[PDB]
RNA sequence: GUAAGAAGUCCUUGUUUGAACGUGGACGAAUGAAGCUUUUAGUGGGCCAUUUUUGGUAAGCAGAACUGGCGAUGCGGGAUGAACCGAACGUAGAGUUAAGGUGCCGGAAUACACGCUCAUCAGACACCACAAAAGGUGUUAG
RNA sequence: GCCCUGAAAAUGGAUGGCGCUCAAGCGUGUUACCUAUACUCUACCGUCAGGGUUAUGCCCUGACGAGUAGGCAGG
């Protein structure tokens, strides 16, 4: 019965090493093949423009008190329930009208997978029926979301990153991020201007990065 | 912070009835690339009907000094929206790049005039290839031959509170 | 009972993603590219550099 | 702080006791929470549930209900069950050779069931004879 | 204007209150003017119109008789109704896909070509 | 204001040239997370701030409409301060910060860089907020 | 742009004080640094919720903790 539960184990763990290398693959045949047709472009005397960014990681800048209404529910509807937390969502029209919304109160950008992956593993937290539980193996995503063929942290962040059919129950299973404060500083000596403006809040839309791995 | 120059072009966003519009460019001096699209769509807005949703930018690029060692005579158009309608203001800058003399121009408008950043618009930056082409005085100072000058006051920095030696400044 | 992170604590790192084994073995992070010598047109540097 | 939005330390009422100190009811629900909780069936949540009830809450029922409960379709052979206190009632001259269990019955109530042939049984005997509720049809009172 | 009058209403279908100036017979109902209400009996001279009018936080339901001359069709459901036909061929089509709708997404990549179209770079 | 579906769509013929009911067959934008009574305390024309708008004159200002806060509220800063900036509180430890600051008082650079300024009581947050409109052979850059 | 004047009385007096003059002042930029009952991690107390178990108890897990008039509960 324990070799029935060890095989099983063992044909898990070939199937999670089997895509983990089919997404490595995709990952860098995708940026080495966007790279080539910007040289492409350039050779031939054309431009070329990369795909709009469909994934943003927002971080909440200001505490409680003193919020209107109408940015403390969005920040509410969006799970930035106190300062520092943060979530990743889907850029459309309608997220975009929120975050306009929110600028003054909220540092966002567009993630790399390296910071997405750091995030899920020391700060990956999950919700199991409630709780905020910790992930520390794969069972417990393979149990609630292997309904959408999620096995694995890595096929989370996966779904995450290269924006799928079910980000949405990923992304809502997903703990809002608890992060610190960063440990450089924020740089600035005044916070609550745009990132233009020598301030921190805002799109910056590359530094995100290294703002939020010096959170983490 | 330290200024970088940025290549930038922009598409305003095709129709049915109009495909390939017609690709404006800019020059930019800007810390970084998302300083240098806002201040290009700022600037588009003012010279043409776009915006940054009905628009979006081909090509954010850098552009590097072709010779930075090279010592060089830049003049400078600058103008400002103060106090009256716009008036232009012609600068000379010995230099490097047109990076530093950007840069110590903001500092110098900064000094001398409470002018800031907001304020300010570059028109253009130029090297002057010949010499009698150089019209102020400060830079023509440092054009003559076999220049030399002394630093007579040295003050020493000291590492120390204290110092047993009556200290000289000399060269 | 205690969260123990990865990115430290290889033992943790590998009861999770199994493929970092043969990606440390590889080393997939100091990969080389292959060489390529795709020149950029003459219509490119010129509106780079000026007009 | 956290801005909260669900006014943190609710307590979700439900009385998970009874306000009673009758120790043999205490017993009765003793035993329907090991039912409640081991079996599966919602019978016995539905009971434990109605033993916590206050006498307001627990109006009587009375014999002339369960003949009528007994002439439905299906359900003459069905144990009934009246988790309160059972009335007699000399409205009506016919009544039922059936099985009814409950926690009280009137001297009246059970002399009449007695006569025309069924039994009066408690919630325990209920338990040990039909655990799951099987078979059964459980009655309430009017409330107003 | 005659095409007011040749115009069926059954009941069920939803029709906006415009009342217009031109005809002093039951000019209605200060307010309901611009709202939308579907027609529970009609008669002749005549259609019903019901609303759901809020007092306090409760919407109650109103019920109204109206000359011809004011109600309009409602081009509310247009979409709604081009849409579930078109979900029905494409269930039929999958059956042989997000046929939910999606809000603007982000655009994809694409190459720019430098033909004729050199770019024209400027100042203040 | 209304609508954004399984209380919705599509085949099946008995009752005013046809309508309604009825018979049976095939199938939907984003984000985030209950309802019903019963009953009674205290408060029920008080103070501050912002922006909308009507009327305003020596100057101020008076009326209404939201919103936020104090009242009930401690903590860090502003030398001190009910309503300014940050941030809201269980008891402790380690780390990072906010606002504000780093000559000494006072924890932290008498740090780096570019300029300007000498005031017979300079200045050390401003506000074409007041003195107010200018004057000056003081200085610098246009 | 900075500087002087650009009127204001009457106990001795205040950029907070000392005092500061290529500043310890004005403007601007680049870094480093100090620091809260704020953020992160851990432990402990209590409450709340969810589970498990022949016992208004025992065990597991997690999120939370401002407070006047005033209300409820345990002592």
């Amino acid at each position: 019965e324990r070799a029935a539960r060890k095989a099983a184990n063992k044909e898990k763990r070939a199937i999670i090493l089997e895509r983990n290398a089919a997404y490595q693959k995709e990952y860098e045949t995708a940026e080495r093949n966007i790279i080539q047709a910007k040289r492409d472009a350039k050779a031939a005397g054309s431009y070329y423009v990369e795909a709009q960014h469909k994934l943003v990681f927002v971080v909440r800048i200001k505490g409680i008190n003193k919020i209107p209404p109408k940015p403390r529910k969005v920040l509410q509807l969006l799970r930035l329930t106190r300062i520092n937390s943060g979530t990743f969502v889907k850029v459309t029209k309608a997220t975009l009208e929120l975050l306009k919304l929110i600028e003054p109160y909220v540092a966002y950008g567009y993630p790399s997978y390296s910071t997405i992956r750091q995030l899920v593993y020391k700060r990956g937290f999950g919700k199991i029926n409630k709780q905020r539980v910790p992930l520390s193996d794969n069972a417990i995503i393979e149990a609630n979301l292997g309904k959408y063929g999620i096995l694995s942290i890595d096929d989370l962040i996966h779904e995450i990153i290269t924006v799928g059919p079910h980000f949405k129950q990923a992304n809502n299973f997903l703990w809002p991020f608890k992060l610190s404060n960063p440990s450089g500083g924020w740089g600035v000596p005044r916070k609550f201007k745009h990132f233009i403006q020598g301030g921190s809040f805002g799109n910056r839309e590359e530094f995100i990065n290294k703002l939020v791995k010096s959170m983490n | 912070a330290h200024f970088k120059e940025y290549q930038v072009i922009g598409r305003r966003l095709p129709t049915e009835s109009v495909p390939e519009p017609k690709l404006f460019r800019m020059r930019i001096f800007a810390s970084n690339e998302v300083i240098a699209k806002s201040r290009y769509w700022y600037f588009l807005q003012k010279l043409h009907k776009v915006k940054k949703a009905s628009g979006e930018i081909v090509s954010i690029n850098q552009i590097n000094e072709a010779h930075p060692t090279k010592v060089k005579n830049f003049g400078v158009w600058v103008r400002y929206d103060s106090r009256s309608g716009t008036h232009n203001m012609y600068k000379e800058i010995r230099d490097v790049s047109r990076v530093a003399a950007v840069e110590t121009l903001y500092q110098d408008m900064a000094a001398r005039h409470r002018a800031r950043f907001r304020s300010i618009h570059i028109l253009k930056v130029a090297e002057i290839e010949k010499t009698a082409d150089v019209k102020r005085q400060y830079v023509k100072q440092f054009l003559t031959k076999d220049l030399k000058f002394p630093l007579p006051h040295r003050v020493q920095k000291s590492t120390k509170t204290f110092s047993y030696k009556r200290p000289s400044t000399f060269y | 009972v205690l969260k123990k992170n990865p990115l430290k604590n290889k033992q943790v790192l590998l009861r999770l993603n199994p493929y970092a084994k043969v990606f440390a073995a590889e080393k997939l992070g100091s990969k080389k590219a292959e060489k390529t010598g795709t020149k950029p047109a003459a219509v490119f540097t010129e509106t780079l550099k000026h007009d | 702080g956290i801005d909260h939005t669900s006014k943190q330390h609710k307590r979700s009422g439900h009385r998970t006791a009874p306000k009673s100190d009758n120790v043999y009811l205490k017993l009765l629900v003793k035993l329907y929470t090991f039912l409640a909780r081991r079996t599966d069936a919602p019978f016995n949540k539905v009971v434990l549930k109605a033993l916590f009830l206050s006498k307001i809450n627990r109006p009587p029922v009375s014999v002339s209900r369960i003949a009528r409960a007994l002439k439905q379709e299906g359900a003459a052979n069905k144990t009934v069950v009246v988790v309160g206190t059972v009335t007699d009632d000399a409205r009506i001259f016919e009544f039922p050779k059936t099985t009814v269990a409950a926690l009280r019955f009137t001297a009246g109530a059970r002399a009449k069931i007695v006569k025309a042939g069924g039994e009066c049984i408690t919630l325990d005997q209920l338990a040990v004879r039909a655990p799951k509720g099987q078979n059964t049809l459980i009655l309430r009172g009017p409330r107003n | 204007h005659l095409s007011t009058y040749l115009k069926v209403y059954k009941v069920g279908d939803i029709v906006d209150i415009k009342a217009n100036g031109s005809i002093q017979k039951g000019m209605p109902h200060k307010f309901y003017q611009g709202k939308t209400g579907v027609v529970y009996n009609v008669t002749k001279s005549s259609v019903g119109v019901i609303i759901n009018k809020m007092v306090g936080n409760r919407y109650l339901e109103k019920r109204l008789n109206l000359r011809v001359e004011h109600i309009k069709h409602s081009k509310c459901r247009q979409e709604f109704l081009e849409r579930v036909k078109a979900n029905a061929a494409k269930r039929a089509e999958a059956k042989a896909v997000q046929l939910k709708r999606q809000p603007a997404q982000p655009r994809e990549s694409r190459i720019v070509s430098t033909e004729g179209n050199v770019p024209q770079t400027l100042a203040p």
